[PDB]
């Protein structure tokens, strides 16, 4: 019976472990992809899903689920699951691999997190979730203004001085708060003094004098 | 990674840095800061710390 | 004359009839193989690596290199593959006092028309020419040019009965007929001397199996299983040696060995490009018998 | 590969007059299996049989002895040597033999020892029979272009366009003089009917089949001649329709669902033909209602049906020619006289039956 | 070696188009868009022709064009000298 | 009562439309029973519907329709070779699969649009007679009865109109020919409208560049055989006066750049007119506007024609737009791959002028990396000025790499583990890993590589690998000893150009050699060296450590991997020993591999290979004889033994040799002959020389589709090795033979095929010069070369 396997999928779900859950949850999706009953079965399919590392999974029953509610009560939620998401996707170092530092990976999937962090918490400041959204956005701010600064690095290294200056004038006017673009400011006064504009290095020599760490 | 209450990759909502504004020198302005990434004030209910309540409605 | 210059004599004779064995066994897996897969096109190459025993201190190895080119063909309502393939066997055999280093080329055509009734035919033509040097204790037999040519037929009628979805019995019986050139031999040494003949022979083997294939698929962890019992027997056997010494007149009985194989395979594709194989053949109760070549390979992609 | 084929030997036998393979001449090498219309043709019992190559043999009718024969390497380059690939057939008349070929090279060739009488370049391959008359050699091309020349020079001239579809069928039409008009086929399954002398009188006409698209016209080509009687035409498209049509309006027709790739001879009240899927047969003139089948030789790719001492004679591609019965329908005789098998027309005139194999031996038959 | 590339392409003969109190859009047209500019208080754009072909030495041009905050051109600094 | 609505129910593939008119009754109509039992009857009669219910639902006639009976089973019975599985699968895809409605009026409609597509994709295949034969239960076996006739062949191919080439070399260059492929020719017999396509195209492409412009395909015409087993290809063109150039004039906005742009125009009179000369000074002009910056031109070339001089001028029109300037340079896709290793193989600079030729070559680096499935560039100009571009490079990651780990357990053999870990990008950073292990009951393997590319942005390379080595002294002796040799190299590499390459580096070797047979070579070097092993005693126990500079040079230009065809590699990898080792030599190797092309389509290759190898001691002391030169084999000298080329040991009276099958074993183990005695078994040289000439054809009987995949050789193999620190003197064993000139000569067959078990080689080879003690191998089967 439907509510007889919702039952043992909710018990499984808490007392057991998600990959026995997915099954179940999978079991009430494919009689009801459509059919009545299955939205909070995609809800849970989406937590199952997450916790159980199927990341693109849970991202495609999110998209069917914003599809077929564009409103609901929950929607903060499915919001803070896509950063979420996203967030778990970056730190690609997962399902048997890690790496040191991902900075200098693909900040794609970084962006697309903070975008929807930022949605949510100018859409939904009041939420259960704002709180640890805008800790998320302030990370994942760092992470770009790092992949940024790893960008202008080298460069620096290379020899491409229009490019690293380009490269700092951009995290300037996106990252002006985060402390790569801090690092970042060396750099850019480097790169100047390296060409024949000494003026501009001057400039870069007094906003590291003003406050930077 | 974790496949508990703590979540599937590693923790962004404990682990971070602070973030603090670049002085503006006199004689001279900072860039115009024209970036979409800006963060919006937080003042809504606190869940940070070792609680993480993601259970589905 | 001596002992040894005997014992030598008789594991140059019993070289080939060894040989022809491993031959026939490595190249019977191709058939195996392009059964369970219910056919393929293009061109294959293969690899395979054997070690076999005998009484009286007898070890073997052989490395057997397989390419060929296949064609599959809509005919009636059978499918048809024909193909033709070329084979270099490299194999090293020491008797305790004769040791020997063979290189093969063998040339084949092969068709297997398989039957939409659930049954199979598989008929193989084999031309091998065989280069062997070899160590003697004294100069009688010496290092040098042994050339030989061994050609053979194979023919294996089976049956594919699928009693699941995911698992089949196959019950099989294969006719090796192989012909090779009659030979002789006198001693060259002037100071030790004796003479050892055999008869002409054809090895004819006979071989009875049922092989039991298995799949267990998980939800991502594909495992394809299967087991084999045979029997190989000789019908036609090898040649009887008479050899003539200082010591008079002597007869040594040919080989008539039976033995009993057991074959398992795995296949787990635990995900995409993550896989492990094992490969196990096991033979026993004969003098020669086709020892322990059990091997795991386990491939993970990061 | 293999085929169904769906060809079955004949095996009954009553050869009465049991056919004399007489007076045989291999004449060049053959055509092949290259489709040709190249057939030997005779006038005054003398037969002028042509191969692929520029191999013109004229003969002896009573024997295999040759009154002339001669090679072509004209055009092509000289020291080329290049061939001809003569595949118009043998039409004669004025004392000038009219061979076409696949070069586009019309070729007449005088009766008196092979003159190269005129090489004229026509626009497009001539694959039709060069039917002569009003003192014109009427050509049908591969391009579909009508080509008309004189007997004399080639060049009195006249280009006339028939349609032609993407995928044609081989082989084209025969042009039969009727009133001074020759009523040629085409390959968009349409009977024309121009004048000579003129680019005009073209009645168009629609024969093919309806039927899918190049299954109006790539599956229906009309390569038959198209056969005049009683002032009414006849004619043929591969598997459209027999399709009667008259030459004073040319716009009514009437038909039997038939088709056929092969020539045609009407005597009277029937039209033997053969049809596209070898099966032989006799219409009445009016309608189409089967008068008989012979149905007995299906897949074997029959040729031309002639009338021989009141026998309809065919040939098949495994080289035996077969004598049915015009009154009910059934075989007379049968005998193999070739193994390399008949694709092309064979003649019945003067008393002599003469067909030309693959290979280009010419056999003659007496009854 | 790798050659390194930098900023705008400068010709002899269209930084002599370039005169004082020239708008910054007909500037752009003549030269393009700058690739390095000033981000800090006063607008001025650094048209730079930096080659470095491996091994050779570096090729360096600075085209300094001050800009009035109006958008009229004010200070042309052009240093051939190289780097 | 009064029919206001007409229903009709489930009609997928059947049309809802027609049921209206193919039932005698409309909307408008009045019906009784009679009348309901009289279109029901109709409606069934149509042929498309098995069960009919028409309920008079108030003044709606709800028609509910049940179609025919579903396709169950497709039947085949394919003979002929005519790839029945194809055909099938092409009813179903251009047609009804499983699940749709089979009717019985689509009998013919099945056989009438086979005829139809056959005959507009012009080579006819027999129709397939799709008979729909009547099953009970809503099922419906399809029996597909094949006539069987099949492939259409080419039967000739005929350019008509052609007064000035022969028919033949039209033909050669054509995908579809009439030709049968023996070893040279080549030539399609199946029918396929893209091949004549393709055919016509390079046919004007021939004739523009033979000096006519006006060439004219005026019609081409495709027929077919009644007998339907043979197609007719006649192509009718026109051919033009022979055009010469005279002057190019070109105008437009080049930029200031006439001045090199004129200088690659202008062909001088005499020349004939050639399109495909053209469409290269397009191609030049387009190249080297973007030299400049300038990666949008527009370069238009128009012919202006005389037919009263007879000749062709060119008007080319040169619109040279904006330069783009590079403002980001993004990779994507990426997860694992840090952004450097993508971003240093980039030869296009951000914040630089755009070369197009530069993303290009960006992105064969990025190919060649072998890190990605897929590299793809997207030219994004970014939003809002015309003079900039975001080159965005697409990635696809791959999991390259793997841990093979194999186990093994025999009779004859313990556990025999092999362990092998190749990782690129370890860490996802630029550092290739290499890791192999050998347990064996006989032999023990190490190796741990670690590389770094791009140590400096320059490209140079710092390599370290730490190795260990154990080979014991196995039965049978062969001179063989029980070998322990462990050390760590390090290699910093650097090119001082796009094809040289220089290397240089620090060695530290370690080396244990024990259980040595008493033998002259070797115990002429353990002289040099502070020990004098004992004279009858297999007992010894040498350990040295050395230190040596390595140096190395590699010349690589070759136009492809796997089967070059032209072009050279030269490598040279050389050792010092520096001062503070325990044995001091010095080694030199050269390898060079030519390939120079006789033909312009690259298939008769000569191919001359030289290996020469020397070395020395410094001082008094000689060069180990554990890392002497050998040759013969499958890589050098093919003919002979690997190993076999060469000084022969001569062995001193032992006193243990393991056990040899021989008797005899070793010289003089057990009683055996006093005098010192001659092997047969290669000990090494000091110094070797291998000189190879291959000719290369192709394939003698192969699809030239897998030509590429089989190279077919010819070989001429010559190789001698020889000692350089022999003294002459009078043993009863092997000759004096520090004579470079005894040279080893074979010649053969060789052939290189890929396999998916890599490059797989077979070679027969038949030494027509040898010497005494050299063995003889007539078949060489290897991997690589």
């Amino acid at each position: 019976p439907p509510n007889e396997i919702y039952a043992t999928a909710q018990q499984k779900l808490q007392d057991g472990n998600w990959r026995q859950a997915i099954t179940q949850l999978e079991a009430l999706d494919n009689r009801y992809p459509f059919g009545p009953y299955s939205q909070q079965v995609q809800l849970d399919l989406i937590y199952a899903y997450y916790k159980n590392a199927d990341l693109p999974l849970a991202q495609a029953a999110i998209d069917r689920f914003i599809r077929l509610n564009p409103t609901h009560p929950n929607i903060d939620y499915v919001m803070y699951m896509r950063g979420l998401t996203n967030m778990a996707l970056d730190d690609s170092a997962l399902q048997g691999f890690f790496g040191v530092d991902r900075s200098d990976r693909d900040p794609q999937h970084a962006r697309a997190a903070f975008s929807d962090f930022s949605k949510l918490v100018r859409g939904y400041p009041n939420s259960q979730y704002t709180t640890d959204a805008t800790k998320r956005l302030v990370f994942l701010k760092d992470r770009l203004a790092k992949y940024e600064y790893s960008v202008a690095e080298y460069y620096t290294e290379r020899g491409a001085w229009v490019a690293v200056v380009n490269r700092v004038e951009g995290m300037l006017r996106d990252y002006p708060d985060t402390q790569a673009t801090r690092d970042a400011l060396p750099l850019m006064e480097n790169a100047y003094r390296q060409m024949q504009m000494n003026a501009q290095a001057e400039k870069v020599a007094k906003i590291i004098a003003a406050n930077s760490s | 990674s974790r496949y508990k209450r703590q979540v599937s990759g590693d923790e962004a909502y404990l682990e971070a840095a602070p973030l603090a504004e670049l002085h503006a020198p006199a004689g001279m302005i900072l860039p115009v800061t024209s970036g979409d990434y800006a963060i919006p004030v937080t003042n809504g209910s606190g869940a940070v710390g070792k609680a993480l309540d993601i259970r589905p409605p | 004359a001596n002992k040894e210059a005997t014992r030598n004599a008789a594991a140059l004779f019993s070289v080939d009839y060894k040989a022809f064995l491993n031959e026939v066994n490595n190249l019977n897996k191709r058939m195996g193989d392009l059964r369970d897969i219910n056919g393929e096109a293009g061109a294959w190459a293969r690899i395979m690596s054997g070690t076999g025993s005998a009484s009286g201190g007898f070890s073997d190895n052989y490395t057997h290199v397989q390419v060929g080119v296949d064609k599959k063909h809509e005919l009636d309502g059978l499918d048809l593959f024909t193909g033709f393939t070329v084979t270099h066997t490299d194999s090293s055999a020491s008797a305790d006092v004769f040791s020997g280093k063979t290189k093969s080329v063998g040339a084949g055509l092969y068709a297997s028309a398989m039957f939409d009734s659930g049954a199979y035919i598989d008929l193989i033509g084999k031309y091998v020419h065989h280069d062997n040097e070899y160590t003697a204790t004294f100069a009688g037999l010496g290092t040098r040019d042994y050339s030989t040519h061994s050609w053979y037929a194979g023919a294996e009628a089976g049956y594919r009965y699928h009693v699941t979805e995911d698992a089949w019995i196959e019950p099989q019986a294969e006719l090796v007929y192989g012909s090779v050139s009659g030979k002789q031999f006198a001693w060259k040494d002037q100071g030790m001397h004796l003479s050892m003949k055999d008869k002409d022979y054809n090895p004819l083997i006979g071989r009875t199996g049922v092989d039991v294939g298995k799949s267990f698929s998980g939800k991502d962890w594909k495992v394809t299983a299967r087991a084999g019992l045979g029997y190989q027997f000789d019908l036609l056997a090898n040649g009887e040696t008479v050899l003539r010494d200082a010591s008079g007149e002597k007869r040594i009985k040919g080989e008539k060995d039976s033995r009993m194989l057991m074959s398992v395979g795995l296949n787990a594709e635990i995900r995409d490009n993550v896989r492990f194989g094992l490969e196990f053949e096991k033979s026993a109760f004969g003098k020669y018998n086709v020892d322990n070549a059990v091997c795991a390979n386990f491939r993970y992609s990061f | 590969e293999e085929d169904v084929v769906k060809m079955s030997p004949l095996p009954t036998v009553e050869n009465q007059f049991t056919p004399t393979t007489a007076w045989s001449t291999s004449v060049g090498s053959g055509i092949g299996n290259f489709y040709s219309n190249l057939h030997p043709a005779l006038a005054d019992n003398v037969v002028y049989a042509a191969d692929r190559a520029g191999l013109v043999k004229a003969l002896n009718a009573d024997d295999g002895k040759e009154i002339w024969s001669v090679s072509l390497a004209e055009k092509d380059g000289w020291f080329s040597k290049e061939p001809a690939l003569l595949s118009g057939g043998v039409t004669v008349s004025g004392g000038h033999v009219y061979i076409g070929s696949e070069k586009a090279q019309v070729y007449a060739l005088n009766t008196s020892d092979g003159t190269v009488a005129w090489q004229t370049k026509v626009a497009g391959e001539a694959l039709s029979r060069p039917v002569v008359s009003d003192g014109l050699v009427l050509i049908h091309t591969s391009n579909g272009q009508l080509q008309a020349l004189n007997e004399a020079d080639g060049a009195v001239k006249w280009t006339v366009n028939l349609d032609m579809p993407s995928l044609s069928l081989r082989g084209e039409s025969a042009p039969t003089t009727a009133f001074g008009a020759a009523v040629v086929g085409g390959d968009n399954g349409r009977v024309s009917a121009v004048l000579m002398e003129q680019g005009q009188m073209i009645w168009q006409q629609r024969i093919s089949q309806a039927t899918g698209s190049t299954e109006i016209d790539r599956l229906s080509d009309v390569d038959t001649t198209p056969v005049v009687v009683n002032g009414v035409v006849f004619a043929l498209a591969y598997n459209g329709n027999l399709t009667a049509l008259d030459l004073r309006s040319g716009q009514i027709m009437w038909k039997r669902e038939l088709g056929s790739v092969n020539d045609f001879i009407v005597d009277g009240n029937r039209i033997y033909l053969v049809d596209q899927n070898d099966r032989v047969m006799a219409l009445t003139i009016d309608g189409g209602v089967t008068l008989w089948t012979q149905s007995d030789l299906l897949h074997r790719l029959l040729t031309s049906p002639v009338l021989y001492n009141g026998n309809l004679v065919v040939g098949d591609s495994e080289g035996y020619l077969h004598w049915i019965n015009v009154e009910d329908g059934r075989f007379v005789a049968q005998q193999k006289v070739d193994s390399s098998g008949f694709q092309t027309e064979p003649v019945a005139a003067d008393g002599k039956l003469l067909i030309q194999a693959k290979d280009g031996t010419v056999y003659s038959i007496t009854r | 070696r790798p050659d390194i590339n930098q900023g705008n392409y400068l010709t002899a003969n269209d930084v002599s188009k370039i005169r004082v109190g020239m708008t910054q859009q007909q500037v752009a047209y003549a030269l393009g868009t700058p690739l390095m500019s000033d981000p800090f208080g006063t607008n001025t754009w650094f048209y730079v022709f930096r080659q470095q072909p491996g091994h050779e030495g570096v090729t360096q041009q600075t085209l300094t064009l001050t800009f009035n905050s109006s958008g009229v051109l004010t200070n042309i600094d052009n240093k051939p000298a190289l780097s | 009562f009064v029919v206001k609505d007409i229903h009709f129910e489930g009609l997928q593939r059947v049309a809802v439309g027609a049921a209206l008119l193919s039932m005698p009754v409309r909307t408008g109509d009045t019906v009784n029973d009679e009348d309901i039992s009289n279109t029901i009857r109709a409606l069934f009669a149509t042929g498309n519907f098995e069960d009919v219910r028409v309920l008079r639902d108030g003044d709606t006639l709800l028609v509910q329709v049940k179609e025919r009976p579903t396709i169950a089973s497709i039947t085949f019975s394919g003979n002929k070779s005519v790839k029945d599985d194809m055909l099938k699968q092409n009813l179903e895809a251009s047609g009804v699969r499983v699940g749709e409605s089979l009717d019985r009026t689509t009998i013919a409609d099945i056989e009438k649009g086979l005829e139809d597509f056959y005959y507009s994709v012009g080579k006819y295949s027999a129709s397939v007679k799709a008979v729909v034969t009547p099953l009970p239960r809503n099922r419906v076996d399809l029996k597909l009865v094949f006539q069987e006739g099949v492939s259409a062949e080419i039967q000739q191919i005929n350019i008509v109109g052609n007064h000035a080439f022969t028919t033949d070399e039209l033909i050669s260059h054509f995908q579809l020919r009439d030709e049968v492929p023996w070893w040279n020719v080549v030539g399609d017999r199946k029918y396929q409208k893209q091949k004549l396509a393709g055919d016509l195209e390079t046919l004007r492409s021939y004739y523009l560049d033979r000096g006519y412009a006006r060439f004219n395909i005026d019609s081409t015409q495709v027929s077919l055989t009644p007998d339907k087993k043979g197609i007719y290809v006649t192509v009718n063109i026109t051919e033009g006066d022979q055009y010469k150039l005279s002057g190019v004039e070109v105008s437009g906005n080049l930029a200031g750049h006439s001045a090199e742009i004129e200088q690659l125009t202008k062909i001088e009179p005499g020349e004939l007119y050639n399109g495909t000369k053209v469409t290269k000074m397009e191609d030049d002009i387009k190249k080297l506007l973007g030299r400049y910056g300038y990666a949008y031109p527009r370069v238009q070339s128009m012919p202006e024609i005389n037919d009263a001089d007879k000749t062709v001028k060119l008007r080319v029109n040169v619109d040279a737009g904006n330069r783009f300037y590079v403002r980001k340079i993004r990779f994507e896709g990426n997860d694992t791959s840090k952004d450097a290793v993508l971003r240093r193989e980039m030869r296009q600079m951000e914040g630089a002028w755009l070369g197009s030729d530069l993303v290009d070559q960006g992105k064969e680096r990025l190919n060649r990396l072998g890190f990605f499935e897929t590299v793809d560039t997207d030219t994004q100009r970014v939003p809002g000025s015309p003079d900039q571009v975001d080159v965005v490079y697409k990635v696809k990651e791959r999991n390259t790499g793997s841990f093979n780990f194999g186990i093994c357990y025999g009779t004859e053999s313990g556990v025999s583990f092999q362990a092998g870990v190749q990782q690129d990008n370890w860490l996802g950073t630029g550092y290739a890993v290499g890791i192999n292990g050998t347990k064996n009951d006989y032999q023990t393997y190490a190796e741990l590589s670690v590389t770094n590319p791009y140590f400096t942005v320059d490209g140079v390379s710092l390599g370290g690998r730490l190795f260990y080595n154990d080979f014991q002294a196995d039965d049978a002796d062969l001179s063989d000893y029980t070998n322990k040799s462990y050390g760590t190299d390090v290699t910093l590499g650097f090119p001082i150009n796009e094809y040289n390459s220089l290397r240089a580096g620090l060695g530290y070797v370690h080396n244990s050699l024990s259980n040595m047979q008493p033998q002259v070579a070797m115990w002429r070097y353990l002289y040099s060296m502070g020990e004098h092993p004992s004279t009858s005693d297999q007992d010894n126990s040498f350990k040295t450590d050395d230190f040596t500079f390595n140096y190395g040079w590699t010349y690589n230009k070759l136009d492809r991997g796997y089967f070059p065809t032209d072009g050279s590699r030269v490598n040279l990898t050389g050792k010092v020993t520096i001062p503070g080792s325990d044995n001091e030599y010095y080694k030199v190797t050269l390898d060079t591999a030519t390939y120079v092309p006789i033909d312009d389509d690259h298939k008769w290759v000569v191919l001359g290979r030289t290996r020469w190898g020397y070395g020395d001691g410094l001082g008094g002391k000689e060069m180990p004889f554990y890392e002497n030169f050998y040759a013969g084999g499958s890589s050098t000298v093919r003919g002979f033994q690997s190993n076999t080329i060469g000084p022969k040991a001569v062995y001193f009276p032992h006193q243990a040799s393991n056990y040899d099958p021989d008797y005899d074993y070793e010289c003089a183990t057990q009683d055996g002959a006093k005098d010192l005695c001659k092997s047969d078994d290669a000990v090494g040289g000091n110094a070797m020389a291998v000189a190879s000439l291959e000719f290369i054809t192709p394939t003698p009987f192969i699809s030239d589709k897998y030509a590429n995949s089989v190279r077919t050789s010819f070989f001429w193999d010559m190789g001698t090795v020889w000692d350089t620190n022999w003294d002459s003197s009078q043993y009863s064993g092997y000759p004096d033979y520090s004579d470079p000139s005894n040279i080893r000569m074979s010649a053969g067959i060789a052939l290189q095929w890929m396999s998916p078990l890599g490059p797989l080689v077979f070679s027969y080879a038949q030494p027509f010069k040898k010497y005494d003690g050299d063995k003889a191998e007539q078949f060489q089967f290897n991997i690589g070369k």
